[PDB]
């Protein structure tokens, strides 16, 4: 609302970044997690069974 | 591909603001470059 | 103003509950160099402040 494009460029691509940079690392530690929770799983099942 | 010339003269300020994301009179009523022109800008004194 | 404060006495004008019309400002070419940080000079009329 209070920035000229050409210039509001910058601000937008290091707040893109960042937020993107997070989003990255949350999918990451989510993907690790989501192995740990696999090999969980996969145990449980194999107890189950 | 091409190239293309423009060509016109300005006196006073704003001499520099010919050049993209720049705002004034001259460039909001009578010429405006592009967000993402690509070129040269030359201009040189002719009072003579 | 009639006259100018010099930079070791510079002179602050406080300005609040009105409205403003950077308009006439922007497009009266008196002004050389208007040169703005932070907020874009186009639409520097449309927020409030």
């Amino acid at each position: 609302s209070r920035l000229d494009p050409p210039e509001a460029e910058v601000q937008i691509d290091r707040l893109i970044t960042g937020r993107l940079q997070s989003l990255q690392t949350y999918v990451t530690q989510q993907l690790i997690r989501a192995a740990e929770i696999r090999a969980s799983a996969n145990l449980a099942a194999t107890k189950m069974s | 591909t091409n190239v293309y010339a423009d060509s016109f003269v300005i006196r006073g300020d704003e001499v520099r603001q010919i050049a993209p994301g720049q705002t004034g009179k001259i460039a909001d009523y009578n010429y405006k470059l592009p967000d993402d022109f690509t070129g040269c800008v030359i201009a040189w004194n002719s009072n003579n | 103003a009639t006259r100018f404060a010099s930079v070791y006495a510079w002179n602050r004008k406080r300005i609040s509950n009105c409205v403003a019309d950077y308009s006439v400002l922007y497009n009266s070419a008196s002004f050389s160099t208007f040169k703005c940080y932070g907020v874009s000079p186009t639409k520097l009329n449309d927020l409030c402040f």
